[PDB]
């Protein structure tokens, strides 16, 4: 089929438990791709819809903040999803590295952040599992994108319309409206954004504990400090924002648009 | 202070 014949395949850069993802060309254009090849026959049929979920939604963004799906191709025993090349790894190992993001930094990658997001949330798309894990920085270069990826836990919205979507997502990074088992959605990824803004500014996140059940009852009591010293440099506007986003009743959480207009965002 | 650490996604209610 159309995948061998359209592209040609070059080295490794990758692999998961069902993946290898090689660099490839695009022959007639010459143009560089990430290809994540996937054995479809080692799949149950519930990770074979997972895959075709992820695939659909993914193909509705079109973003310079997310990892653009170019094309989905399901040949013989394998399917193709034909990425963006990102070659700067995870936000989270750039924060690890970094220890901590400048104020400048941390607005300015929250932003790119909160771009995705918005972009997401106007094409009916919740993401519903935003960590730094799940953002790539384009290139190693200075001032490299970062791109939203891994769109395998994502669900597709009706306008504003909340509903009980399940139990998904990274424990430290869930909003206590799942937690709670209440009706959600765009505002579940506004949580997330708040405990990436809070790790990107201190190098560690606003809720962690050994015992799951008390991590989870510090989120839905929303029960975290700015401790001294590192937090008294940090400017009042900067913890505002995480404040607004980090609210345990959604209604009253500050959207990706409102957000982007923040003094710390819309004067950086 | 909290462990920056690689964390998990699960697709259900996963008790831990
Ligand atoms: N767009 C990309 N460009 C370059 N390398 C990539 C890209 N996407 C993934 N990789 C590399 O391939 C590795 C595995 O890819 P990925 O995480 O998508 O596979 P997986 O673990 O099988 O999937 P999943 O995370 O959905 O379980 C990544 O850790 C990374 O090193
Ligand atoms: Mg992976």
């Amino acid at each position: 089929t159309r995948f061998t014949e359209e592209y040609q395949l070059f080295e490794e850069l990758g692999k998961g438990a069902f993946s290898v993802v090689r660099r490839c060309v695009k022959v007639l254009a010459g143009q560089e791709y990430a290809a994540k090849i996937i054995n479809t026959k080692k799949l149950s049929a519930r990770d074979h819809q997972k895959l075709e979920r992820e695939a659909r939604i993914c193909r509705l963004l079109k973003h310079p903040n997310i990892v653009r799906l170019h094309d989905s191709i399901s040949e013989e025993g394998h399917h193709y999803l034909i990425f963006d090349l990102v070659t700067g790894g995870e936000l989270f190992e750039d924060i690890v590295a970094r220890e901590y993001y400048s104020e400048a930094d941390a607005s300015h990658c929250i932003q790119q952040i909160l771009e995705a997001v918005l972009h997401c949330h106007q094409m009916g798309v919740v993401h519903r599992n935003l960590k730094p894990e799940n953002l790539l920085l384009a290139s190693k270069l200075k001032g490299a994108a970062v791109k939203l990826a891994d769109f395998g836990l994502a669900i597709e919205v009706e306008g504003e319309q909340q509903a009980w979507f399940g139990f998904a997502g990274t424990p430290g990074y869930l909003s206590p409206e799942v937690l709670r088992k209440d009706p959600y959605g765009k505002p579940v990824d506004l949580w997330a954004c708040g405990v990436i803004l809070y790790i990107l500014l201190v190098g560690y996140p606003p809720f962690w504990d050994e015992d799951q059940h008390r991590l989870y009852k510090q989120i839905k009591a929303g029960a975290y400090d700015f401790p001294s010293p590192e937090w008294d440099t940090v400017t009042p506007e900067a913890k505002d924002l995480i404040n607004k986003m980090l609210t345990i009743n959604p209604s009253k959480r500050i959207t990706a648009a409102e957000a982007l207009k923040h003094p710390w965002i819309s004067h950086r | 202070r909290n462990k920056l650490r690689r964390q998990h996604d699960y697709d259900t209610f996963v008790d831990l």
